[PDB]
């Protein structure tokens, strides 16, 4: 190929020699192990290096080994309850064979090479096509996998096998141009596979629990990062939306971890069944899971892969969702990488070689209808770890600038646990505004018209705080009081979710629009009540306030059980004290 | 319906322009055979010389090759290989390809004084 | 009184970092300068 | 025509290849490689046996021999016409509408030539933009350059778009014709989005706003590098209609945070000191060219009237863009934080609220005989207000004269009402009448700015 | 049954406004439909000149 | 050059209200502002050129908004000095610039103006120099560096700061020449510092170089209020010179009631801070007294408006005159308090108002304005 | 982290308090937010010998996780050091344990060897000898403290102010590893001693150790003054 050997090394840098009429970034096999590294700079003849494993131990004038193609990653078949992770190669086979360590450098194929499928031609010879046509199926678990033409691959059909069982090492397909159409392909990374127009969003897409969906709603491309303290809650919400979506296909990277933190996780998706059938999580769910005892570029890499899946399958018209931890990873990677092969800085091991990527994510990202004609939207969700455990940084700054919604966590909160600790007081979404038919489609109104009715409490709250510690909350006379006691419900079965009581776990439309109204109620009778001369300390014994704190223990089947349940309890006695 | 009317009028333009360029493209590259094809060369030989101080090489079709075997002896004193309608050429040691095809004079002029040919169209 | 003393603190720090990436950037800046002075005054 | 072989530099979109000595300052090339793709270099910066290139795009797949080089210009220029009137453009300069180009009817450096000071004419000219936080405070005249500080949930666009449908003439204050003041839909970009987009696009289809509509188009999927060209290319297409047709541009530069990021990058990269918290502080100059691009125009009805429009990093307006942003331009415009929260449309604060325009060329007639010392007034006035929003906060729950009650006390009336518009127009009275209502509960005899008259003359 | 006349109102103005608008880009585009036919045809004859022309100044 | 060294003696004048009258400053003196962003800074500048003393105006502005002085080249001529009414672009040439010119034209400009002052200052003939913002000098200068890549000392600035300022400076002064004629050299030198920084290498170095620090603050001013210094972040130095001076000019007691004024405007923060601590809560008597006195005797009776004919023009005799009122006004209320009269009563007196419509009262009619308006007092205070 | 078996086996303290405040077994990180006038060291050696693991409260015979420990006393104290002597001679502590040692005087980097020295030791002989085994190195602080001054000579930015960056990758190795395994019958629990800058919550010289790892206890010197033994974090404290 592209060839020559070995020169310098500066740890995981290495430049090389006897490189000349060089391709910019490919496959680069070095040495022993076919080291895994990328053209960076061509510099004369000689490129900068970069592998995404450990180097260590080696020389000068090893084997280098360059492609000619960068990774361009196989797509098609296998796909769901699938590992291949950040090196490429699935774990499967790899844990045994490395003894039950992770050990480098080991290669194995990228898929299950020899795995027959359910070829399903759609398609006759003779036959025109273009790039992003289906072909074929390969109905594997619920679901009609579409044997997808890539984009640049056109025309003529050469043959089309009957439909079987079919290795995707068999081609089953010849183009009469002479394409043995095998069964997965090789899409480069970085490049976006690309749509047909980009689409715009109707409807939230919804992925359980409360609030943060009431209030908070979502696009379809979606985003918003979380910033959260150490230790929040971020880092198991996406884990509690493993079990709870409205997805298609379900995208889970795990982006550079360690393995304690993530032990019980990697098995526990395994544990979750599916809620859209019953069978496995897995039967739609994929393991693309990688460590923190590689080095970080190969989460940079990581990062390139989760998109890219996402992509194949978005073309496939699919919801997908993808929810990657921490661009903590992200960042760090170059942020120290330019060091390395020292390039200029800026601050904060910032280099300005940044929200380009960032950005692109999320270009990359969107509600779309692709190539194929087919619709799809993937919805992305972001998390960071903050540097102080708090906000500063540009990283962050330009991030809100270019994601949808934005989210904000509170340590105090954490003390008791919150499920979530979310802050709007930060905190919002302007999907709010983008979905609105939807709302009062599949609701009705009175969501959008309670919900900010809802705010306003909390919000006349901050402002009584103040008063609350600036007196007490005592020079304070009836009507004040209300509102304050009141809050604390609308935070309690809102901040308090819970993710191992199981009726905690899952959260309605349902469950809201019914939990909303409530309260109000109250309000409304104590409003008059107290206008009645009467003291709401009266209201105190409603056995009724412990009723509703039994809202995520009420399930939806019990909801209008326990809906018209309260309201009259309250509309009675509180109308006659 | 303005906005259509405006579009539908410069769907024709283009349309029109764009013949005018294959017409330009074709009868160009009905030139080889021609005598005037020889003689057409060495203007785009001898400028590219001008241009390369220091002259080395020059490439010809195998048609094309004969029309200079006065400037193959003349130039780089060389004549190797095969460009098209146009010359390409290298001097000043190798290094420098710095040529001028009639197809360069092409892209330069046919997209430039574009203007002019349309403005004659319209208007 | 605490929570204003650990702002000034914040600022500081950061201030006080921004030397070194001055100096990180003037080692990089003399590193050029000696480059020059070596392979101009060598070659 | 000239074509030059082997790298010499790559890594990162920054090129050099020898051979090259030859060149002009500041060279459009392109870069034939055979991979099938070309790709596009400025020469930035030149040296006497390589130069450097600024390439516009992904380094990839390149090599030591596809390297082809290519003269497109040893200058930048761009051509223009009034056919790119309601046409739809990249940033490369390319009209992307799948309408075949326009054609160059004259061209002219991208750069352009600097303006006599004395030549252009003053601004001056009062227009009504219906809404009156523009319309008493900062003072809307045309040629006026000045900037939505702006962010988180801080919502430009959406603004801006109020402005798109209510600017609107006033030849009324000035006994003029009508067909005088044509305007100019100019539009440009930068990183943009998706969810922008469209949303974006429906003004035009709103309010058919396609209209004589230039419009620059920059996501961020592109490569960064033209973030900044392309104000220049679109600012340089705007002169032509601004004298030469006489509008009085609605200019639509459209954030500008990017710029500097990437330019920056370019900089320093070679070298360039930040000197300022990260940043190379001749960004002052760089985005000082961008706005010398001003003024009404002696002897011809243009004026380059300004939108700016920024972001601005967190609230704070120290920062160091925002910073020398303000030093430049004139006006200043900040949205009150205040408002998102309790969602008042629009949410505008009334604190970097006075320009540099409204006296100067201005206040009377064009306006009308009372109005100046109205405002200068509600100024103090309101200042006065919200001193004691704190002060109170602790010390009484009253203990108030309560004539200071009412100075608070008008504050938030001012606001609840003002601070929330509908699709309205308001007019230059619709405002002052108002502003006497606020006014009302104050008594005489507080009003020291105010002449007796006026007052009680707008009871 | 003055909500009733409000609702009457609707309809007419619902109605007419679609008729008109149905109309209006089908006219206007059948018009430059023609317009676009008759500038092909002026083209035509200042075709063969414009390349005669072009194709003399590439040459040397 | 000059002959030789030569004490000013003289003012400067242009009777504003703080700057000169608080801040008595030389004639031969410079003297200088800062800016944090459109901070009014070139706004203060051209009362100052029609109502100065001084024999020629200077103008420059130092790579700057095209925008803001484009007007000015039309309105000088159109300008009217006292003296003579006429346009003021007799004793000016106008060297106003901008900013796509040369980055180091940005220099050469400073570089001309000082010199064309040294030429009429040597004919005796005397400086009133404006800059807008020395800061694009460092700003140039420091990106000539860069561009020619020299380490530049720490805060990013090469050193020729103190180096290129305070040598410049030193050309100024009230000056003898070997043609006898004695230029005063009155330059005022804005300065753009983005931060506040009194701490930005070109502030703090020229802070002790020449004359009477002013400052610019923004948000207050935002009000009503120019000129928004610290009045208190501020000086004067030529306060024993001039005291011959203005101890005829004006008045001999001028000092002694500018003084005793300016006395309590800052011993004012022996309040102050009790407000800040703990409000006026203690809403009493020689607090709440001196507060609203100190409070007016800026409010109105410095804050001149340029912007306005009367406001910002004014004599010296004017003022003085205004300060008087005041300081009545006081001594007055130091005995109705005393007589058991609360603030209250003082508070609602009308004939402060009529006190403060001064404004609004041309010289001439100054004079009678307060003729009058002193008798009111104490009657308006007497009676009761 | 796929060829393991998550823990449960539980490490039995006796102290009370941890075992309320957390949950402790046999596969994690808890870092302990220590400082001057707190008193670390007694603690984890106190609970040394009074931890146990008994499995016959969670149902299988005690016959069958067999109680051992590492910890090898690095960059401390003279005294400090002098101190734990008897007491490991009191329970008989020392019996299947290792100290290398540098107690603050040799070279740097023996510093930053003898962690995942001491580690890697029992990554064999917990397993593979199927020992479970409890590990609390000491005096974390000094391991990024020195560390840093490491890369002093290799020249590259902080990562951050005073810090490196390149930290965070050592931050793997140590903690990437704990607790039983499939087929196996090791199982590790690797417990950080750290002081907090100071008090500090908010300097990446604790943050970033937060961040990553599992666990987290601090002890409250705001609990020094009434002496309480032990006293802890009551209101932060994970698990
Ligand atoms: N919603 C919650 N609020 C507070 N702490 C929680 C919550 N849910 C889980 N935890 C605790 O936090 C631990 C860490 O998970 P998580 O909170 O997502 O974040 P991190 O990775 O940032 O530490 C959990 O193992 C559990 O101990
Ligand atoms: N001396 C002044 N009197 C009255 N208004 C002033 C004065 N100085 C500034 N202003 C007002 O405050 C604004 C802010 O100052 P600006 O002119 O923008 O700044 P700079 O002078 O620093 O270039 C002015 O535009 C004007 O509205």
């Amino acid at each position: 190929m592209i060839q020559g050997v070995i020169q310098k090394i500066a740890g995981p840098a290495v430049i090389a020699k006897g490189m000349l009429g060089a391709r910019m970034y490919d496959i680069c096999k070095v040495g022993e192990e076919g080291l895994v590294g990328e053209i960076i700079r061509l510099d004369g003849d000689t490129a900068f290096v970069q592998v995404y494993e450990d180097t260590s131990g080696l020389k000068v004038g090893e084997p280098v080994v360059s492609t000619g193609l960068p990774l361009a990653v196989e797509l098609g078949p296998g796909m769901l309850n699938g590992i291949y992770d950040g090196i490429q190669r699935p774990l499967e086979r790899i844990r045994e064979k490395t003894g039950i360590y992770i050990t480098r450098g080991v290669v194995v194929h990228a898929l299950d090479r020899e795995k027959k499928w359910a070829w399903t031609p759609m398609v006759k010879p003779g036959d025109e096509v273009r790039g992003g046509m289906v072909l074929g199926t390969v109905p594997e678990f619920g679901f009609t996998h579409k044997i997808l033409v890539p984009p640049d691959v056109r025309g003529r059909v050469k043959e089309v096998k009957p439909a079987g069982e079919y290795t995707v090492e068999e081609p089953v397909v010849v183009l009469e141009d002479g394409t043995e159409l095998k069964m997965y392909h090789t899409w480069p990374v970085r490049r976006a596979r690309p749509v047909q127009r980009k689409l715009d969003p109707n409807t939230p897409f919804l992925t359980g629990m409360r609030i943060l969906d009431v209030l908070f709603p979502v696009a379809m491309g979606g985003t918003a990062a979380i910033p959260g303290p150490f230790g929040s809650g971020k880092t198991v919400t996406q884990q509690s939306l493993a079990k709870w979506s409205n997805a298609d296909v379900v995208v889970y990277v795990g982006c550079g971890e360690r393995g304690n933190e993530m032990t019980d996780v990697l098995v526990e998706f395994p544990e979750l069944t599916d809620p859209k059938t019953g069978g496995p999580l897995m039967h739609r769910t994929v393991l693309i899971a990688n460590t923190s005892n590689m080095p970080v570029a190969a989460r940079e890499a990581s990062i390139y892969v989760g998109v890219t899946i996402a992509e194949y399958f978005r073309d496939q018209g699919f919801s997908v969702a993808l929810m990657a931890d921490s661009t903590s990873r992200w960042a760090e990677a170059l942020r120290e990488i330019s060091s390395r092969l020292e390039e200029m800085p800026a601050e904060e091991g910032y280099p300005p070689y940044l929200a380009a990527r960032l950005a692109a994510f999320y270009e990359r990202a969107g509600k779309v209808i692709t190539l194929g004609g087919e619709e799809g939207a993937v919805t992305i969700v972001g998390a960071v770890s903050p540097p102080g455990g708090d906000m500063s940084e540009p990283v962050t700054q330009s991030t809100l600038r270019i994601v949808g919604a934005f989210w904000r966590l509170d340590a105090s909160l954490a003390f008791r646990r919150h499920f979530p600790a979310i802050n709007w007081n930060g905190s919002y979404s302007l999907f709010t505004s983008a979905l609105d038919p939807w709302y009062r489609e599949n609701v009705a109104e009175d969501y959008p018209e309670l919900r900010d009715a809802i705010s306003e409490l909390l919000q006349r709250e901050a402002g009584l705080q103040e008063i609350v510690q600036l007196v007490g909350p005592d020079a304070l006379q009836d009507a004040e009081r209300l509102v304050i006691e009141v809050g604390r419900i609308i935070r309690e079965d809102f901040l308090q979710q819970n993710a191992y009581h199981e009726v905690d776990a899952y959260c309605s439309m349902k469950k809201a629009y019914g939990i909303m109204k409530m309260i109000l109620a109250f309000y409304k009778e104590a409003e008059a009540a107290i206008k009645r001369g009467v003291s709401i300390d009266e209201i105190l014994q409603l056995p009724v306030l412990e009723r509703i704190g039994r809202a995520r223990y009420v399930s939806e089947e019990e909801f209008p059980a326990y809906f018209e349940e309260a309201m009259k309890e309250i509309q009675g006695a509180f109308k006659a004290l | 319906g303005e906005l259509l009317v405006a579009t539908a009028r410069t769907q024709a333009r283009g349309e029109v322009l764009e013949e005018v360029r294959r017409r330009v493209r074709e009868a160009l590259e009905a030139l080889p055979q021609k005598p005037e094809w020889p003689e057409v060369v060495r203007k785009l030989a001898l400028e590219a010389l001008e241009a390369l101080p220091g002259a080395k090489a020059l490439v010809a079709n195998p048609e094309d090759l004969p029309h200079l075997e006065a400037m193959a002896r003349e130039r780089g004193v060389e004549l190797q290989a095969e460009p098209r309608l146009g010359v390409r050429a290298v001097g000043a040691e190798g290094k420098t390809q710095v040529e001028n095809s009639l197809l360069a004079r092409m892209d330069r002029a046919w997209d430039a004084m574009s203007s002019k040919v349309a403005q004659a169209l319209w208007g | 009184i605490p929570g204003i003393r650990a702002q000034i603190r914040f600022i500081q720090q950061v201030l006080e970092q921004r030397e070194r990436e001055d100096t990180f950037r003037l080692k990089r800046i003399k590193g050029k300068i000696e480059a020059r002075e070596a392979e101009e005054e060598g070659g | 025509k000239k074509e030059y072989t082997g790298i010499t530099y790559i890594s990162g979109p920054l090129l050099f290849v020898e051979n090259a000595k030859d060149l002009a300052y500041g060279a459009i090339v392109d870069i034939k490689d055979g991979t099938g793709r070309v790709r596009g270099g400025q020469v930035i910066e030149v040296s006497e046996e390589y130069a450097v290139i600024q390439v516009f795009e992904e380094t990839t797949g390149l090599d030591l021999a596809t390297t082809s080089v290519s003269l497109v210009e040893d200058v930048a220029r761009l051509g223009v016409s009034k056919e790119m009137l309601g046409r739809r453009f990249n940033g490369i300069g390319k009209p992307i509408d799948g309408l075949p180009p326009i054609t160059p009817e004259k061209r002219l450096p991208i750069t352009g030539l600097p303006l006599n000071p004395v030549a252009r004419r003053k601004p001056e000219q009062f227009i009504q933009t219906g809404i009156s936080t523009i319309d008493v405070m900062n003072t809307l005249v045309r040629g006026q350059k000045l900037p939505i500080f702006s962010g988180s949930g801080l919502p430009a666009n959406e603004i801006a778009a109020q402005i798109a449908r209510q600017a609107t003439v006033r030849p009324d204050l000035s006994g003029e014709g009508e067909k005088e003041e044509p305007f100019a839909v100019v539009f440009a970009a930068m990183g943009i989005t998706q969810r922008e987009l469209s949303y974006f696009i429906q003004e035009f289809e709103r309010t058919g706003a396609l209209s004589r509509s230039v419009l620059f188009l920059n996501k961020a999927d592109d490569p960064t590098i033209e973030r900044i060209l392309t104000p220049r290319m679109a600012l340089t297409v705007a002169e032509y209609l601004a004298f030469e047709h006489d509008y009085h541009v609605l200019v639509i530069l459209t954030d500008m945070t990017n710029y500097c990021e990437a330019l920056r990058e370019i900089g320093a990269a070679r070298e360039e000191i930040p000197g300022r918290r990260g940043y190379p502080g001749y960004m002052y100059t760089d985005l000082a060219t961008i706005y010398e691009r001003a003024g009404v125009v002696e002897g011809k009805k243009g004026s380059v009237t300004q939108i700016p429009i920024l972001s601005m990093p967190d609230d704070d307006r120290t920062h160091p863009i925002p910073d020398l942003t303000g030093y430049i331009t004139e006006g200043q415009i900040q949205l009150s934080r205040e408002l998102h929260r309790k969602g008042i449309y629009p949410p505008i604060d009334p604190l970097p609220s006075l320009s540099r325009l409204m006296n100067n060329g201005v206040g009377k007639g064009k306006t009308r005989e009372d109005h100046k010392q109205v405002s200068d007034q509600l100024y103090s006035a309101y200042a006065n207000g919200v001193d004691i929003r704190k002060l109170v906060a602790i010390i009484g729950e009253d203990a108030l004269t309560e004539n200071d009650r009412r100075y608070l006390q008008f504050a938030d009336a001012f606001e609840r009402f003002f601070i929330n518009q509908g699709q309205q127009n308001r007019s230059i009275e619709e405002s002052l009448q108002i502003a006497w209502a606020l006014l009302s509960m104050l008594p005489q005899g507080e009003l020291k700015r105010i002449s007796k008259d006026h007052i009680g003359k707008y009871y | 049954e003055a909500e009733a006349k409000a609702k009457a109102l609707e309809a007419q103005y619902r109605e007419r406004e679609r008729a008109e608008t149905e109309a209006l880009l089908a006219r206007y585009r059948e018009r430059a439909e023609a317009e676009a036919k008759a500038v092909r045809e002026k083209a035509m004859a200042r075709l063969d000149e414009a390349v005669a022309l072009v194709l003399k100044e590439v040459l040397p």
